[PDB]
């Protein structure tokens, strides 16, 4: 299953698997964030 | 499927006992070929005419014939070694000969990427090319100790009879091979 | 105390160093002649390489053994030849051997 | 399972900070309640180590612990983490537990201590080079590999290969080309992450090449780094020699790097013999560090063709017409012997006995 | 801000050089790290400065 | 870190293991609810097959959170270091 | 950048110009709505460069 993460920096869609180095390409920043789900979230206005 | 390649071995290793104490001073005094220091090695060194022939002779009868490329050519070696010393004037006898170890060598004729090896068989292998360049590959169903080389060619040593080497490289090959 | 008897050295980089695994040996080559009279050394004594080594001034005997060592892996013949052949133990005419070696790389040094 | 209705639907809900496991059919209470700590109860409890608890570091000798503060001090020095003394400090009791390290030499245990540093820094995939480690240990390179081998064939520990990025990484870092220092001009300083990033794909072209196998990693590294550095600028570093980027930064010169060097320019050559607007340019082992950049932008295929039209020893690649001769197999033994003729030529005459006495008197 | 993240320290390393006598050969060194000083933020030597 | 325990009767994840995404970590954008877990974590027993147990992070709230950003860095211990920032 | 709360608060504060007489009070519950008493509007907005 393809993970997907984004760069603290560049902003780029990197995958990795488990167990690996935390880095991205073209760069050495090593913050790394997950995007946000895909799922339905129901919200109230109040 | 065989390989097709059959190894040569270049040193063929036996110890064996004459069943007598010796006087290396008096050895070494009566032979020409004779090298032995007692503060330095507590052994006499002979050398013959057969291929290529060592022998540590000790004072407790334990000699140990190496450089030899046979089995045969090692018992013959021995013997006259112990035919030797029996004429230097001591009683020698030529009891409990066996082969310790033999020493082969080989090619497989295309390289070898050690790293691959080393990974794949890690547990049966170690590579260190800081300090050796060679492979070491320490396998059981051969019983072998093997150097390899990026160049593909294999040292086997730690076996008793031809044979063991022989199947020895009949199994490695494919590995290598492959 | 040191009246600036010694320099200061500006080695050993902090960050690194890697390994050498030859230090001391750094053997001599032989030549033509040398080779000859050490067979004839060979032929004259034997394998003991205690007496080859004392004869041996200028040359070591771990060198000696190198040499042996080599001759017996690729020129087994002339081995074979030097013990067949056999010379008795000369001491004068060795020492003046010696000297004519002693002089003939003085000249070579000279060249 | 359930003391009420029997079953094993038994399940842990907290009810409104109350831990209470539960069954899920029935809703019979099998346990409730649960023992914790309070804050000044937790403060009040004092922090003591398996290390003392247990009845450990008792039954150890000088020795040992003189090693083991080898090995902290060592670990301190180079920097590295707790995680890491700890492994280092395992992996040693690990090697004292045997009896023939454990009555070894001085030299033995201090390699000992090295060893398991290394081993240590490799298990975590960390690049260290063995020679910083003996200059550091206080010790030699020969009887570091020997002890460093038998001990591996004495426990047989996982010994994960050297990466060469991170090496590369490690000894790039070393270099002083990145800020300009008052020794160095600034012709010389260049971009860092573009000369790693160069080295990288040279140190992997020369791993891909069969270059690094067999070789010190090292000495190919310095030939890379040192190729990239020149090809970033070829104009003012034509005249520049590795001896001179060597002095300029600060570095020990590895005695293969030349030879090294001279190979990867000969590949080099062939990948522009490849290439078409190189081959009719016609460079040479020194106008083509200008276009080495070129050569690393579609370096798979020029490979290939390099492959198409295997990297060994030139004592090797020298015509090898006959491969391992087959030496004539000579089983002549006789009925047991030859004769006494070889072995009255093997016995000292009394001649040649007087005249060793005389000799050696 | 990425020290604050990775809960890491925001220091330097200290580095000195120095001058000894090992076998009675003096023996100097140019730069060699002994310590890591926590660098205060909008300081001289701080990045955000 | 576990993968969701996926109910084998729905073929979903259960209700404690609903907010995690395919890599055990749960994903910004949902809300997290009393006595939820936001990683599964299992660590070994040993420190000859390791055994692992689960000690997960739950949330304890009495109102429900929202996960804003999930990030995830690696130390120079291996560690890697997980921070959810939870809203409300 | 803006919380998703804000947002939809800010989105409830927005007036809409239906007549309320044509429609009817959501019953409890039935969040899916109806078409007589629930009206739907959808926001796409992808910001990029010029
Ligand atoms: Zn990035
Ligand atoms: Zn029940």
């Amino acid at each position: 299953q393809p993970m997907i993460y984004i760069c603290g920096e560049c902003h780029t869609e990197n995958e990795i698997k488990s167990r690996d180095p935390i880095r991205c390409r073209e760069c050495g920043y090593r913050i790394m964030y997950k995007k946000r789900t895909k799922r339905l979230v129901v919200f109230d206005a109040r | 499927e065989s390989s097709g390649i059959v190894p040569q071995l270049q040193n063929i290793v036996s110890t064996v006992n004459l069943g007598c104490k010796l006087d290396l001073k008096t050895i070494a005094l009566r032979a020409r070929n004779a090298e032995y220091n007692p503060k330095r090695f507590a052994a006499v060194i002979m050398r013959i005419r057969e291929p290529r022939t060592t022998a540590l002779i000790f004072s407790s009868g334990k000699m140990v014939c190496t450089g030899a490329k046979s089995e045969e050519q090692s018992r013959l070696a021995a013997r006259k070694y112990a035919r030797v010393v029996q004429k230097l004037g001591f009683p020698a006898k030529f009891l409990d000969f066996k082969i310790q170890n033999m020493v082969g060598s080989c090619d497989v004729k295309f390289p070898i990427r050690l790293e691959g090896l080393v990974l794949t068989h890690q547990q049966f292998s170690s590579y260190e090319p800081e300090l050796f360049p060679g492979l070491i590959y320490r396998m059981i169903k051969p019983r072998i100790v093997l150097l390899i080389f990026v160049s593909g060619k294999v040292v086997l040593t730690g076996a008793k009879v031809r044979a063991e080497i022989y199947e020895a490289f009949e199994n490695i090959y494919p590995i290598l091979k492959g | 105390c040191v009246v600036e008897e010694n320099d200061p050295i500006f080695e050993r980089g902090s960050t690194t160093t890697y390994s050498s695994f030859r230090k001391n040996y750094y053997s001599k080559p032989w030549s033509n002649k040398e080779t000859d009279m050490f067979f004839l050394a060979i032929s004259m004594v034997g394998t003991d390489f205690s007496m080859i080594g004392q004869l041996f001034p200028h040359r070591a005997r771990i060198e000696i053994k190198n040499k042996f060592k080599r001759e017996e892996k690729t020129n087994g013949w002339r081995i074979d030849k030097a013990f067949q052949e056999k010379r008795p133990f000369d001491f004068d005419f060795f020492a003046h051997l010696l000297q004519k070696v002693l002089a003939e790389e003085e000249k070579r040094k000279q060249k | 399972r359930c003391p009420d209705c029997g079953s094993t639907e038994l399940v842990e809900d907290s009810h409104y900070s109350q831990s209470q496991l539960v069954c899920s059919d029935c809703g019979c209470v099998v346990t409730e309640g649960v023992l914790t700590t309070t804050f000044s109860d937790e403060g009040n409890l004092r922090e003591v180590t398996y290390s003392r608890s247990t009845g450990e570091n008792e039954q150890v000798s000088r020795s040992q612990q003189r090693g083991l503060r080898r090995v902290r001090d060592l670990c301190r020095v180079l920097q590295l983490p707790p995680t890491f003394e700890d492994t280092a400090v395992a992996y040693y009791q690990q090697a004292y537990r045997h009896s023939g390290i454990r009555a070894a030499r001085l030299q033995k245990k201090e390699v000992l201590v090295g060893c398991c540093v290394l081993i240590t820094c490799r298990q975590h995939n960390w690049p260290l080079t063995m020679g910083a480690i003996c200059t550091l240990l206080y010790a030699d390179l020969d009887v570091f590999s020997s002890t460093y081998m038998q001990i591996v064939k004495l426990l047989g520990l996982d010994v994960p290969s050297l990466c060469l990025a991170e090496l590369v990484k490690t000894y790039c870092s070393s270099f002083k080309l990145f800020q300009a220092s008052p020794s160095v001009p600034a012709k010389y300083v260049e971009d860092k992450e573009k000369m790693l990033s160069r080295t990288m794909q040279l140190v992997e072209l020369a791993n891909e090449t069969w270059l690094v196998t067999g070789r010190h990693p090292l000495p190919v590294i310095t030939a890379a780094t040192f190729l990239a550095w020149q090809s970033l600028q070829p104009a003012d570093r034509l005249s520049c020699s590795l001896a001179r980027f060597c002095k300029l930064a600060n570095v020990d010169l590895p005695y293969p790097a030349s030879s090294r060097l001279q190979e990867l320019l000969a590949v080099l050559l062939r990948m522009a013999e490849q290439l078409a607007w190189l081959r009719v340019l016609r460079l040479d082992k020194r106008s083509v560090v200008k276009h080495i950049g070129d050569l690393l932008q579609h370096r798979q295929s020029l490979v290939r063709s390099a492959f198409r039209d295997l990297l060994l020893p030139p004592c090797m690649l020298k015509s090898p017409k006959r491969i391992c001769p087959v030496p004539p197999v000579s089983t002549v033994t006789g009925d047991e012997n030859i004769s006494d003729s070889e072995i009255e030529q093997y016995l000292r005459t009394p001649q040649e006995v007087r005249d060793f006495q005389r000799a050696q008197a | 801000h990425e020290c604050r993240l990775r809960d890491m320290t925001y220091s330097a390393p200290i580095t000195v050089d120095i001058e000894y006598t090992r076998g009675s050969q003096r023996i100097i060194r140019n730069a060699l790290p002994i310590g890591r000083m926590p660098i205060m933020l909008r300081s001289s030597n701080c990045v955000l400065t | 870190v576990m993968g969701p325990m996926l109910d084998a009767a729905t073929r979903k994840p259960i209700w404690r293991h609903e907010i995690l995404d395919a890599d055990g970590i749960c994903s910004p954008g949902e809300k997290v609810e009393n006595k939820q877990v936001l990683v599964n974590k299992s660590m070994p027993t040993v420190t000859q097959q390791p055994q692992y147990k689960d000690v997960p992070i739950t949330y304890k709230g009495a109102t429900d959170s929202y996960i804003e950003k999930v990030m995830i860095s690696s130390n120079a211990e291996d560690a890697f270091l997980i921070k959810m920032l939870l809203r409300q | 950048i803006v919380q998703d709360e804000i947002l939809a608060h800010r989105l409830g504060l927005i007036p809409i110009h239906a007549d309320p007489r044509l429609f009817e009070y959501r019953n409890q519950g039935d969040e899916e709505g109806t078409e007589i008493d629930t009206l739907q509007f959808r926001l796409q907005v992808r910001c990029t460069r010029n």
